[PDB]
């Protein structure tokens, strides 16, 4: 129950590794979803692959 | 004869609900989710089965 | 590397979270391309009983 604008993150370069397996990064705003869960954590450098 | 044609038509319509290995049967969902080059992979599966 | 994994639930419930997409007026008795809660399709919109 909010407004999710994902274009600000795509326009401004921040994330070093950004990949969407389920959907397209440009279609995140076009198609929207009900529940959004974000799991935040930190890992060693080589463990991101 | 009437029942035979009814079953053939009904069966033909029910195949549209089948995924045929694709993520989803609806074409608008594939276009609204996967990238243009990625959507072709899923669209090919639907066309193949259909 | 700070990692945040984006998870979502699709078409299992109405969409409470949607980006800043401006809504328009409704049209009836005409064939139109309608997008409602992320559902895309073309069809004539009429009042149903």
């Amino acid at each position: 129950n909010c407004v999710a604008d994902y274009s600000v993150l795509y326009n401004s370069a921040s994330f070093s590794t950004f990949k969407c397996y389920g959907v397209s990064p440009t279609k995140l705003n076009d198609l929207c979803f009900t529940n959004v869960y974000a799991d935040s954590f930190v890992i060693r450098g080589d463990e991101v692959r | 004869v009437v029942n035979q044609n009814a079953q053939a038509l009904n069966t033909l319509v029910k195949q549209l609900s089948s995924n045929f290995g694709a993520i989803s049967s609806v074409l608008n969902d594939i276009l609204s989710r996967l990238d243009p080059p990625e959507a072709e992979v899923q669209i090919d599966r639907l066309i193949t089965g259909r | 590397y700070r990692v945040v994994v984006l998870s979502f639930e699709l078409l299992h419930a109405p969409a409470t979270v949607c980006g800043p997409k401006k809504s328009t007026n409704l049209v009836k008795n005409k064939c139109v391309n309608f997008n409602f809660n992320g559902l895309t399709g073309t069809g004539v919109l009429t009042e149903s009983n």
